[PDB]
């Protein structure tokens, strides 16, 4: 049985083919228009494809159940506070659902193979991808379903970190009823797993911290001069 | 962050 709230977070999930299809697209256009000695770096498109993940992100929350209930100064602080844990969530959660051991799949449906990635990616990024995997392999491990994803996603989204709310009672609530209703959800669809409930809420740290420390660094890189400028990506970042 | 609140409340 599937607790009446989970069912409502699950109809606010957007199409994801859909999703994808458009982002694939997008950045099919942007490859056309730059010329042989405009070359863009593996580092720069990656930031590209985050930015447009981004963009979805946003109208997700947007037209979500409660999210939609806050004022627009309460919905910028919350997902200015939770943008880069959204990003990585969404990123482990494509890897347990499609990924196969050696290869990375992106938002736009490619796979890439890890030896690729990890030749250019650096030692910094090699190893928050790294700590993002062994996420990945616990989850697989715990039989982490849709139902728990769409779970987690609005605990991130609906943190008690976030300061300076107007409707502070709000974010609180969703918060209890959500961890509520995945504690029945997990309690009633796998019974013999007792782990399942805390070994899911420890991830949410994890994701914090592998999340905080991917903005720190792209923070670096962007001071450095290496971000492709102007796009949300670099308004989240400042902000 | 005009274009965060922007996103949020284009029509
Ligand atoms: C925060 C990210 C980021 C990385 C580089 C530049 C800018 C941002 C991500 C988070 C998930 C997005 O994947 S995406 N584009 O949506 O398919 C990004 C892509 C990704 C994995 C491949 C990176 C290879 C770089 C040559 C990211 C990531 C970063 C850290 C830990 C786990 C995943």
């Amino acid at each position: 049985s599937i607790p009446h709230l989970i069912l409502e977070l699950l109809k606010c999930e957007p199409d994801e083919p859909q999703v994808q299809a458009k982002i694939m697209a997008y950045l099919q256009q942007e490859q056309a228009n730059r010329s042989k000695h405009e070359k863009l770096s593996t580092f720069g498109l990656m930031c590209k494809m985050a930015d447009q993940t981004l963009f979805s992100i946003v109208e997700w929350a947007r037209s979500s159940i409660f999210f939609r209930e806050l004022k627009v100064d309460d919905q910028m602080k919350l997902l200015q506070n939770c943008w880069s844990e959204l990003l990585i969530l969404d990123h482990i959660y494509r890897q347990v659902v499609h990924g196969k051991e050696g290869s990375i799949f992106l938002v736009t449906g490619q796979q890439v193979d890890y030896s690729i990635i990890a030749s250019q990616a650096g030692a910094t990024l090699n190893n928050l991808m790294s700590h993002a995997q062994e996420l990945v392999a616990k989850l697989r491990s715990l039989q982490f379903d849709q139902r728990e994803f769409v779970c987690l996603k609005f605990l991130v989204l609906f943190s008690l970190d976030v300061k300076n709310l107007e409707n502070f009672q709000l974010v609180e609530g969703v918060q209890e009823q959500v961890n509520a209703a995945l504690l029945d959800y997990t309690m009633c669809n796998y019974p013999q797993q007792t782990e399942k409930f805390g070994q899911l809420l420890l991830r949410l740290p994890e994701i914090r911290a592998i999340s905080m420390q991917a903005e720190e660094y792209l923070y670096y890189k962007h001071l450095n001069g290496d971000v492709p400028y102007n796009n949300l990506l670099i308004e989240m970042l400042h902000a | 962050n005009a274009l965060l609140r922007y996103l949020l409340d284009k029509d």
